[PDB]
């Protein structure tokens, strides 16, 4: 269902999810709309959201119970379009063809929204579902009779389209009555049983449409006893311990800590033009994905020339750079071009590197 | 009277790299009064602990959360490596209240689609926190278990207060054949520990299976404050990482890099793994008059030992649970402290 | 495994085993030792079959003398499912012992199920479908084929096939079950039933309904081949009785008088055209009939028995001529006289019943017709018919109806009793008189099986108690032993839910009708319980019209709205052909997502013999307790003879039948032990009956189980349901109750030899 050439190809379903984000059609076109890159690869790289987007679309409810619903659980609402106005009915036409024939055949006259929905609360929901009206509102008229004959046989035919020849553990028809000829009695009044055959004829229709599928030691010991007797010689004295002895080496280790704590505090955890930061930004962004498809095609491989010609833009788009940073120290004077150099340093050197491995590379498969 | 696992004999593989997909159920059927709020708001509550423990327990994997509601499957996070995303993403959701009915074959469709691009040497995986008696399928399932089972992808299941037969056969399918991870609960402790239980690899008896050397590089953290720039959300952050190869910052994790695209990781993360593969022996509880070892803790130092003849008080038990290779007592609170939280045992470190 | 019974090898299929079931051989070997028949209550909540099935193959391969086995289950659904598992338990003992088999074991049941004919077994009713295989294969048209080259004779073919190469030899060798029978006979395009029917006379056990054992009407080429001495085992032996009886009963309706009228006049026609064609073959018949019961061709029959003989096999009946009955034209004429008689007697006003002997007397009185002309009409009319070999059947339908009358009203005495209702209340005061007749000794059919046979067995999930079936049948016993389910747990629930929410008593006993308060109460209940049980359910109304009354009135109110929207609902409908469809469809969505709610009848076929596992049933209900006598006094009757013949009261009886039929239903809804499932039922009166239950199902239903109300029985069953859910399986306390391979049994039982 999904597939890399598929999403590839599937350019309605790219321009829709172009449609999906404005970072994502923004990126895209000045990818595109800027003499950039061909859509193809650009897909290439966001394919799984190529593929998720699709499997979110292509997404079929189920039969089943809304399917049931539509005819029992969807009782009140008489007013207007009532509650999943078009799923609802919808539902209604995967679920049995006739209403969709007669509301199709009923639309260049007699409006099916209000009128025709009101005629068929009485014609269908007596024909389906409850018992037989019989008497009483017999408004089934002209469509809806018609109609009606028609689901009878349609049903019957149905119903015949369903028998199997079931197998033989469950054949209650093999098993009753035809393995003799005998003569019992019989003692256990129209109508219902319809009923009755109505909801099998449902639930299997409903089932059926799922079938489908659709030193050490010595003086070691030595110094240990030592410092051992210096300690049990009394001593200890906390008073002598150091307090910082010399004064000087108090300051000196002082000095090294004030040092210390001085550094890591440069570690203090609002660019001027916010018109020019942005365009810087999509500038990064649009270097980024450049040197994105690069580094993966450099690394993954025979498309050579595509890899050519990504190099080629690259190299295009690193002048490009150079010439915005030229004119941003003239426009913007210093200051501010030395905040945009700053902002663009890590991004700068590392398409400068990838242009320079690329020339090694180039150089050591020609030399 | 003691309640102890007999054995562990699996402890030579576990899946250490994981791509677990959690899928929720947000679907009328979550809405009874059985749990406390609901089902629905206990049982989002032990979704977030869920996701905070396991991306902290399997630090290098990712993962991706999936509702069911009006029978559809709608992805609600992205398969990622980040827990705040999905941390965030759940707590969204726990406003929102369900509706229509739990459609388990939509949801396995979208997960099986959702996992593809996960590479061979990680591991797939997914937890259905199914709380329904029903599904509500637009296919065939029995068809999407057999392309599951193709495209090796095990499911553990958490039922709520019944046992359904089809997640019976999904669990005893994927698995191998194996049937043990259709663990169902009767109890809000016993759902805690089913969270607490799936968090860690899941190993049966694993086929012989390719085995892959993985490029990975560490990261080296910046220096630089004012200098903010990042490359992975193109922001100003006042300093982070670099490629070890890609060469470009990226925002604090163990993400895969947004450039070169290769995992990168501390160690700390390896040292999880390594906690993970090579558990100890459990604990053995000493015979109460056969013991006659020192009277304290180890570890610890505890007075919990006995109180020598008293009736029935002696003849219950003697607090002196001792692990074997090291052979030294442990009072009850340090071995069920050491099992749980640290894993080098005290002793067994010592000799 | 392979263990020991002091003397037998038993090739038991499995490697775990049960403990009832290790009971269970030790006391039906101990039966087959010394002749006796020791009815033997099993539950089903464990395999019953296999047990039967293992030692009794063992047995007759071990010991050299009773070669034959015969096994009578209930219906041919229970046929193919001993058969299948027969045949898993020969695939086993072949891969354990390597091939020492030999053995031949098939199925037997008739026509209309077998026939592969397409044509033929495209048609729908049984009758048709025999008649239809006899024309197309006698011993008639045959001739008219092959002396007559033509177009008017066809055949099936596998018939002819089966002449050409199966009646020399056999079936390969295995133990077919009809799906593997009707696979390979397709494939070698055979005619199956022709091939089981002949093959009688070698299969090494057979397996047959129970009509084919007890109805005279097709149990007449019983050929003593097949047992003489065999072992004889009733599965699913607690409807035997009704068996009898209605093999023996027989219906008429004025309107099927009339069509023996059209019949007899068909038949002068025909007699006329034939003796003016042919008389003197007639006359040859004559002759064939002054020497004798004419037993040459009215028995040596390969194809020709025409009607069969519905009195029991041959042993009431004389052999001269039927005296003036030898000229055909008279016998039309006593068969007018007898259908006009007939119909007057059908013109009565009300309810009469009478001995045969008074109404033998009184047609004596009226047209003096004797006893022994009149018992010879059944074969005289088949005979006669042979001899005018007539092209179709359906005319007379009623003819043969009426010679069965005849024949049974003229043979049988003081067993049985007529009855001449003129109509049915029900819609009274219209014209329907039926001729109601029947018998009232369930003994007679029987009779001559435990006359037969030596050394017979009695089992079934449900008999209870087990006395009154050696009182009603009149049958000498040894060992009647009831097994307990010796459970490491509760596994299942009995109920009786005798209250409602508003704590009123309930049942289906006031009426047929509705009363909205039980019809509100009984709708709640099967609501919360489709609420509660996971997939899987079933109910048992008491009798058809009941259910289409409350089924009507349910739908409505909106109670079935309710659990439309948690399950799926299958009704039981009269079409045997839609029932099983229903049926089908309930195990695919029970075993698929959506549960599913089956409800049917106790006296139904329904609960006859299908079967309910682990999926497919969970929580069953007894909507009220079965109850016959709704309808009329057929019963009564019955029920007189029943306290003046044996020291029984009526209410006795009524509660016994019913608490058999109760105790059916509950008992499919396990299979193993490792299935379970709730068993609630519904009534005020249940309450008392907890002692006419069988033991196994009193065992789990403890005292304060009973007369609970609806919600606490809710509460109960939720807790239930949540327990067995768990994974309690210490494996330690299945050492209990499972004796694990070839040893504990070995050691327990090896020790308790004491
Ligand atoms: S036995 Fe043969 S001839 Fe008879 S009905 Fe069956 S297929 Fe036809
Ligand atoms: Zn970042
Ligand atoms: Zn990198
Ligand atoms: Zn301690
Ligand atoms: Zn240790």
């Amino acid at each position: 269902s999904l597939s890399k050439e598929k999403l590839l190809t599937n350019l309605k379903l790219q321009q829709s999810l172009l449609k999906g984000n404005k970072v994502l059609m923004k990126v895209f076109q000045e990818t595109v709309i800027n003499a950039g890159l061909p859509p193809s690869e650009f897909w290439s790289t966001r394919i799984p959201l190529l593929r998720a987007f699709a499997l979110s679309t292509s997404q079929k409810v189920g039969p089943y119970n809304v399917l049931s619903t539509i005819k029992p659980v969807a009782s009140s609402e008489n007013k207007v379009n009532v509650n999943l106005s078009r799923e609802k009915i919808l539902n209604i036409f995967e679920n049995y063809p006739i209403v969709k024939k007669a509301y199709t055949d009923n639309v260049p006259k007699n409006f099916k929204e209000p009128e025709f929905w009101a005629r068929f609360f009485s014609s269908k929901l007596f024909r389906k579902l409850r018992g037989e009206k019989i008497m009483q509102n017999d408004r089934g008229d002209v469509i809806i009779d018609r109609y009606l004959t028609l689901d009878q046989e349609f049903d019957r035919k149905d119903d015949d389209m369903l028998l199997h020849p079931v197998k033989k553990i469950i054949d209650l028809d093999g098993n009753i009555q035809d393995d003799p000829v005998v003569r019992g009695n019989r003692p256990d009044s129209d109508g219902t049983v319809d009923i009755l055959k109505g909801m099998n004829r449902l639930s299997e229709k409903m089932i059926m449409a799922l079938k489908n599928e659709y030193s050490n030691q010595q003086m070691l010991q030595q110094l240990s006893l030592v410092m051992d007797n210096l300690i049990n010689k009394l001593d200890l004295n906390q008073v002598v311990p150091n307090n910082e002895v010399s004064n000087k080496i108090n300051k000196r280790v002082i000095t090294a800590i004030k040092i210390n704590a001085k550094q890591a505090k440069h570690n203090n955890v609002e660019v001027k033009s916010t018109l020019p930061i942005d365009l810087l930004e999509s500038c990064r962004m649009l270097h980024t994905t450049c040197c994105e498809f690069l580094k993966h095609f450099y690394i993954h491989q025979k498309q050579a020339s595509t890899v050519k010609k990504l190099y080629n833009h690259l190299k295009d788009c690193i002048e490009k750079l150079n010439e915005l940073f030229q004119d941003v120290l003239n426009g913007d004077g210093e200051s501010m071009s030395n905040t945009c150099t700053a902002y663009l340093k890590p991004v700068l050197n590392s398409i400068t590197l990838a242009t320079h491995k690329y020339d090694e590379y180039f150089n050591e498969y020609n030399n | 009277k003691k309640r102890t696992a007999k054995k562990n004999i699996t402890p030579y593989q576990r899946g250490i790299i994981r791509s677990l997909i959690l899928t929720l159920d947000c679907s009328e059927a979550m809405l009874e009064k059985d749990l406390r709020p609901n089902r629905h708001a206990m049982i989002i509550q032990y979704a977030i602990d869920f996701v905070h423990e396991f991306f902290d327990q399997n630090p290098i994997s990712q993962m991706g959360i999936i509702i069911m509601r009006n029978g559809l499957a709608q992805l609600v996070s992205q398969v990622s490596g980040n827990p705040q995303d999905h941390i965030d993403a759940l707590k969204s959701i726990r406003k929102q209240e369900p509706k229509g009915n739990p459609s388990l074959q939509n949801a396995l469709e979208m997960a099986r689609g959702l996992l593809l691009p996960v590479p061979a040497h990680c591991t797939r995986e997914v937890l259905i926190v199914f709380g329904s008696l029903s599904t509500t399928d637009p296919g065939d399932i029995h068809q999407t278990i057999d392309s599951l089972v193709s495209e090796k992808i095990r499911v553990k299941v958490l039922g709520l207060s019944a046992q359904v037969a089809i997640c019976k056969e999904l669990c005893k399918a994927t698995n191998y054949g194996d049937e043990s991870f259709y663990k169902i609960l009767l109890d809000e402790t016993h759902l805690k520990e089913l969270f607490n239980e799936a968090v860690t690899p899941l190993p049966v008896n694993k086929i012989n299976k390719g085995f892959t050397l993985v490029k990975m590089g560490f990261p080296t953290r910046i220096f630089e404050d004012t200098p903010t720039f990042c490359s992975c959300h193109s922001k100003l952050v006042y300093g982070g990482y670099f490629c070890p190869n890609c060469h470009s910052k990226v925002c604090s994790l163990p993400t895969v890099c947004p450039c070169c695209d290769l995992m990168l990781i501390l160690s700390t993360h390896l040292a999880r793994s390594y906690h993970h593969l090579m558990p100890l022996k459990t604990f053995a509880e000493v015979p109460t008059t056969e013991k006659f070892r020192s009277e304290d803790c180890f570890s610890c130092q505890s007075r919990f030992p006995i109180l020598k003849n008293h009736k029935n008080g002696k003849l219950l038990t003697s607090s002196r649970y001792r692990c074997e290779d090291c052979k030294q007592e442990f009072c009850v609170d340090c071995d069920v402290f050491i099992h749980e939280i640290l894993h080098n045992c005290p002793g067994c470190e010592s000799k | 495994m392979k263990f020991y019974i002091d003397d037998l090898p038993v090739l038991f299929p499995y490697p775990k085993i049960y403990p009832e079931q290790y009971n269970y051989m030790c006391d039906i070997k101990k039966t087959l030792d010394v002749g006796g028949n020791s009815i033997l209550e099993m539950p089903s909540g464990t395999g019953k079959t296999v047990s039967l099935l293992s030692l009794t193959i063992a047995y007759q391969m071990h010991y050299p003398e009773h070669r034959k086995i015969i096994y009578c289950s209930r219906t041919m659904s229970e046929i193919e499912k001993a058969l299948v598992e027969l045949e898993n338990l020969m695939d086993y003992r072949t891969k354990e012992l390597g091939y020492q088999e030999d053995f031949r074991g098939l199925g037997l049941t008739s026509r209309k199920n077998l026939c592969l004919h397409p044509e033929v077994s495209k048609e729908r009713k049984g009758t048709v479908v025999d008649e239809k295989c006899r024309r197309m294969t006698n011993g008639q048209a045959k001739r008219k084929l092959e002396e007559d080259p033509e177009a008017n004779v066809e055949l099936c073919e596998y018939h002819e096939n089966l002449y050409n190469i199966e009646v020399e030899d056999y079936l390969p060798k295995g133990v077919f079950s009809f799906e593997k029978l009707l696979k390979y006979c397709e494939e070698k395009t055979l005619c199956p039933y022709f091939i089981v029917r002949r093959m009688i006379s070698l299969c090494n056990i057979i397996i047959y309904s129970y009509h084919y054992l007890l109805d005279p009407k097709i149990a007449e080429r019983v050929s003593n081949e097949v047992s003489k001495d065999s072992i004889v085992i009733f599965d699913e032996a607690h409807n035997i009785d009704n068996v009898c009886i209605e093999s023996l009963s027989l219906d008429l309706t004025t309107d099927a008088l009339r069509r023996a009228t059209r019949g007899a006049n068909a038949l002068d026609e025909r007699i006329s055209e034939v003796r003016k064609v042919d008389s003197q073959k007639l006359q040859d018949e004559y002759e064939k009939l002054v020497q004798g019961l004419h037993s040459a061709d009215i028995l040596t029959d390969q194809e020709e028995p025409f009607v069969e003989t519905p009195v029991l096999p041959q042993d009431l009946l004389t052999e001269a001529i039927p005296g003036n009955i030898r000229r055909a034209e008279h016998f039309v004429s006593f068969l007018k006289r007898l259908i006009e008689y007939l119909k007057t007697r059908m013109k009565v006003l009300h309810v009469i019943s009478e001995t045969p002997k008074s109404f033998l007397q009184h047609l004596k009185q009226l047209t003096f017709i004797e006893r022994k002309p009149l018992r010879f009409c059944s074969e005289r009319l088949s005979l006669l018919v042979r001899t005018l070999e007539v092209t179709e059947v359906e005319d007379f339908t009623a003819l043969k109806d009426i010679a069965t009358f005849a024949t049974l009203i003229s043979t049988y005495e003081e067993g049985f009793l007529l009855i001449i209702e003129p109509y049915e209340i029900e819609n009274a005061a219209v014209p329907n008189p039926i001729m109601r007749f029947t018998c009232l000794d369930a003994s007679i059919a029987i009779k001559p099986v435990f006359e037969r046979f030596s050394s017979v067995i009695i089992t079934s999930g449900t008999i209870s108690p087990l006395d009154m079936y050696p009182r009603m049948l009149n049958f000498k016993t040894v060992l009647q032993k009831s097994y307990a389910m010796t459970l490491a747990k509760k596994s299942f629930l009995p109920m009786i839910i005798t209250k409602g929410s508003d704590q009123v008593a309930i049942s289906s006993r006031f009426e047929i009708r509705n009363d909205p308060s039980i019809v509100r109460n009984y709708g709640s209940m099967l609501v919360e319980f489709a609420k509660i049980t996971p997939d899987g359910m079933v109910v048992f109304f008491p009798s058809y019209l009941y259910m289409e009354s409350i089924v009507s009135m349910w739908q409505t109110m909106g109670i079935l709205d309710e659990v439309w929207k948690h399950k799926l609902i299958l009704v039981e409908t009269p079409d045997a052909q839609e029932t099983s469809l229903a049926l089908e469809t309930y195990r695919k969505a029970c075993s698929n997502g959506r549960g599913a709610i089956l409800l049917s009848v106790a006296r139904g076929k329904v609960s006859e013999g299908i079967d309910f596992d682990h999926q497919y049933g969970r929580t069953v209900l007894m909507i009220g307790i079965p109850f016959q006598y709704t309808e009329s006094r057929i019963l009564k009757a019955r029920l007189e003879f029943m306290r003046e013949n044996y020291r029984i009261r009526e209410n006795d009886f009524l509660s016994f039948d019913a608490m058999r039929h109760a105790a059916q239903c509950l008992g499919r809804v396990l299979r193993g032990k490792d299935d379970y499932g709730v068993m609630v039922l519904a009534d005020r009166r249940f309450s008392r009956k907890r002692s006419q239950l069988p033991k196994w199902i009193a065992q789990g239903l403890s005292d304060a189980d009973l007369n609970l109300s609806t919600d606490m029985a809710i509460s109960n069953t939720k807790q239930f349901l949540r327990t067995m859910a768990q994974p309690t399986d210490p494996k330690d306390q299945e050492g209990v109750s499972v004796w694990s391979y070839e040893d504990l049994i070995k050691h327990q039982n090896s020790r308790k030899d004491q």
